[PDB]
């Protein structure tokens, strides 16, 4: 259920991401931002791996792409 | 939540993070039990069977002395 709640936590920042970048579409200067996700995964002394599933996902960090706007 | 060194866990071995065969630090997480909730109850339901059936053993075994006395 937790990966279940990191894809859900995820999901939601993508969607905060994507309502900030819509809401600044006048902003002058402003320059979008891009959610980067990454898979996590337990790093334990015994580890048995085959048959270990997944952590779910990590937000790695929200970029600030920074591409030539539009001119007005 | 909280261990100390004894006599056999040995000695406390001090490290940096992510050096030899410490592992990682990372902010803004934090653990939850290692537990699994399906386990746990279905132990809980054996370990209430094999409960049940030694109390019948023992009541067996009551019932056998109790039939021993009435001679």
């Amino acid at each position: 259920s937790y990966v279940s709640l990191s894809g859900l936590s995820a999901a939601q920042l993508d969607l905060n991401t994507t309502s900030n970048n819509i809401a600044n579409a006048n902003t002058y200067g402003f320059k979008e931002s891009r959610a980067e996700f990454a898979d996590v995964y337990s790093n334990s002394l015994f580890t048995n791996a085959k048959t270990t599933p997944g952590g779910g996902a990590q937000a790695s960090q929200v970029a600030q792409q920074f591409h030539e706007g539009s001119s007005i | 939540t909280q261990w100390d060194s004894t006599q056999f866990s040995g000695d406390k071995i001090w490290g940096e993070s992510n050096k030899g065969s410490f592992g990682t630090i990372n902010n803004g997480m934090l653990e939850q039990s290692n537990i699994d909730m399906t386990q746990e109850l279905v132990d809980l339901i054996s370990a209430q069977r094999n409960f049940q059936a030694n109390s019948r053993s023992l009541e067996v075994h009551n019932q056998l002395q109790q039939n021993i006395l009435q001679i």
